[PDB]
């Protein structure tokens, strides 16, 4: 329904309570 | 200089005689008695080749577009 | 199989559908007993399942009880995840998107109840962006729960939980496997692996992961909230449960309902709703798995209970659960051959006996259907079919004969009579 | 349709709105750290919808982003369907076509 507009979706609340990530490394 | 073909003296020039291995090898130089050289066989490493290791976490072999 | 049925009830596995899409405490059904389950040693949930013993929706056999007992019994070094398909390969499935549509409340449990077993870190599932407007509200969903605190890191009373991470596709088959969806994950181009490297379970994104299925993940937290005694209900001492069949391409009102095993297709058919093409004299040329079962005709079938190993019984099965048929009107080489364009397209491409291997195929199939030279033919593609088994990676050429192979058997002649029909015509 | 470009827009030029540059950091962040170095289908398709099909230098843009030798995007785009790598319309439609469909 809208077809642009992932924004908040993906950067409102997933961008500040996607913790950590830790994720380590791999650096290479 | 007529054609072109290479004509040629030294008329062994195509031998190539095939022998079983190397003790019986130099068997026919001396026996028939003319010098000779050698050179050795050469057969590779063992070695050491593993699909699945080429998706790795923390190694530096890690394959993309393969 | 007691009374042969199959039947339908409200008590079913599937709580709700036309009541409560949104958010809340689960008002009945769902999220009910946790902190209990979780807190007991997670092997007790292990095995657990064995009282039903799921084969697995996947479309093979392979039950779900054991892969998850099965290795990943320890741990070392590195995280486990969670790959849980929500894609549909087969033409006609269209079990799931329905289970995702009005009620994603219950699979988000599905994973945290589920993933305690495995002992797994994250999770990801997967949905083919095809669906733009369905699979774009989970993450509402997610939100709607998850923001309240039912989910990570503790939630709720262990020490354990995690959140889940939607990703997207484009033009997948890549559920098509295991072994693929782990690696366009990743985001390389998809090939599938080979299978055995370490299979599925030891390769993997960095590290051990296990591709589950929809219903395979969906009615485990169900089926360990009650399971029984009950787990074991409908089906043989085999294949036991009750999964979701969807009928489509001739009824009166193709629908899904959910029906339990050893139902014979003759009263299944028929019923939900109608049959409304004939019931008979309609030549009911049928259809058991989507794409990966070939034809039946008029004979045992319509007898034949849908349970698994039955399938075998006859030259073929499926685990696809689901169904076409045809009556008179649709002519059958005509309506074979875009189930065949269709695997053409669909392929990786790597192996040589798939690739360039199909198209020997699909490229004669429009041959016979059009009309067109002579008989001996039919003898040699059956060969051709007979010589792509062990001989591809993935499972898309062992699903690439089958419909072929079977089309040359139970149906003799009417291939014979139209390439003389063409044959008189050229006359 | 043919898989190679005759020279289009390899400059085009192309970029990110400002406010894209804010959710990329949302996407590597679900990723582990150091194998991240593909988020590219979602970042790839992103740049489609900032745009409505993505040229040449579109392709070339996320390597600059992502460090990864850009036949390795080239790659990817043109294995999965739902990118569109030459121009479209307004409204692209389906008609499904198969043993059911049919
Ligand atoms: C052409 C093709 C399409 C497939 N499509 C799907 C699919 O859409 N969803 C799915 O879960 N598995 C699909 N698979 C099979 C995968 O092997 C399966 O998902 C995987 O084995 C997970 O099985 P499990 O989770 O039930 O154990 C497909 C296989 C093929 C060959
Ligand atoms: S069949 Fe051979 S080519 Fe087609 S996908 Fe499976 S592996 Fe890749």
């Amino acid at each position: 329904y809208s077809t642009y507009t992932f924004l908040d979706l993906n950067l409102d609340l997933s961008k500040f309570r996607m913790p950590q990530p830790s994720s380590g490394r791999e650096s290479p | 200089p007529l054609m072109g073909w290479a004509s040629t003296a030294d008329p062994l020039s195509n031998l190539v005689l095939t022998f079983s291995t190397k003790e019986d090898a130099v068997a026919f130089a001396e026996k028939n008695g003319w010098s000779y050289d050698v050179e050795e066989r050469k057969v590779p490493k063992p070695k050491s080749k593993s699909y699945g290791a080429n998706f790795s976490w923390n190694k530096r072999t890690r394959v993309s577009t393969k | 199989f007691g009374s042969l049925k199959d039947e339908d009830r409200i008590f079913t596995n599937l709580y709700g559908r036309h009541d409560w899409r949104l958010k809340g405490a689960q008002s009945r059904g769902d999220w009910y007993k946790t902190k209990e389950i979780l807190l007991k040693g997670p092997d007790w949930i292990l095995g657990e399942v064995k009282t039903s013993g799921l084969r697995g929706r996947g479309g093979a056999g392979f039950p779900t009880g054991l892969k998850w007992s099965f290795m990943n019994k320890p741990s070392d070094g590195r995280p486990k995840y969670l790959v849980v398909n929500a894609d549909e390969g087969e033409p006609g499935t269209c079990k799931d998107r329905e289970i995702i549509r009005h009620d994603p409340h219950k699979l988000v449990e599905g994973c945290l109840v589920g993933g305690r077993a495995m002992g797994a870190r994250a999770a990801y599932i997967y949905i083919r962006g095809e669906f733009y407007n369905e699979a774009s509200n989970l993450q509402v969903a997610i939100r709607e729960a998850y923001e309240a605190g039912l989910i990570g890191k503790n939630a709720c009373g262990s020490g354990y939980d995690f959140d889940v991470f939607v990703v997207r596709g484009a033009g997948a088959y890549i559920c098509g496997e295991e072994t693929a969806l782990i690696e366009s994950i990743e985001g390389k181009q998809g090939k599938p692996r080979l299978k055995p490297p370490f299979p599925a379970d030891v390769g993997v994104f960095g590290c051990p992961t296990t591709v589950a299925n929809v219903e395979t993940v969906a009615v485990s937290p169900t089926i360990c909230r009650r399971g029984g005694a009950w787990f074991a209900s409908f089906g043989r001492e085999r294949n036991s449960g009750t999964k979701l069949f969807n009928i489509s391409g001739h009824v009166n009102n193709p629908c899904t309902v959910e029906e339990e095993m050893s139902v014979p297709l003759k009263e299944l058919i028929e019923k939900h709703a109608g049959g409304v093409t004939g019931g008979w004299d309609n030549l009911l040329a049928v259809i058991p798995g989507g794409s990966s079962t070939p034809l039946i005709p008029k004979s045992v079938c319509e007898t034949v209970l849908m349970d698994f190993d039955a399938l075998i019984q006859a030259q073929t099965g499926l685990g696809t659960a689901a169904v076409i048929v045809m009556d008179r009107s649709t002519d059958i080489v005509k309506a074979i051959a875009r189930l065949i364009e269709f695997y053409k397209h669909e392929s990786c491409g790597q192996c040589t006996p798939c690739r360039e291997g199909v198209d020997w195929m699909n490229k004669v199939m429009a041959r016979f259907v059009r009309g067109d030279a002579r008989p001996a033919e039919i003898d040699s593609l059956w060969e051709i079919s007979k010589q792509i088994e062990g001989h591809t990676i993935c499972a898309l050429g062992d699903g690439a004969a089958w419909p072929v192979q079977g089309l040359i058997r139970h149906f003799r002649p009417e291939l014979e009579e139209r390439m003389q029909q063409f044959a008189q015509q050229h006359q | 349709v043919h898989r190679d470009t005759p020279e289009n827009n390899p400059e085009t030029p192309f970029d990110f709105t400002p406010e894209n540059y804010k959710r990329i950091e949302a996407i590597v962040k679900n990723y582990p750290e150091g194998h991240k170095a593909a988020a590219v289908l979602p970042v790839l398709d992103l740049a489609q919808r900032q745009n409505g099909w993505l040229p040449i230098s579109a392709m070339n843009k996320v390597a600059e982003i992502l460090q990864v030798p850009p036949m390795r995007v080239y790659e990817v785009a043109t294995f999965y369907t739902m990118y569109n790598r030459k121009p479209v319309g307004k409204y692209h439609i389906q008609v499904c076509t198969t043993t059911p469909c049919m």
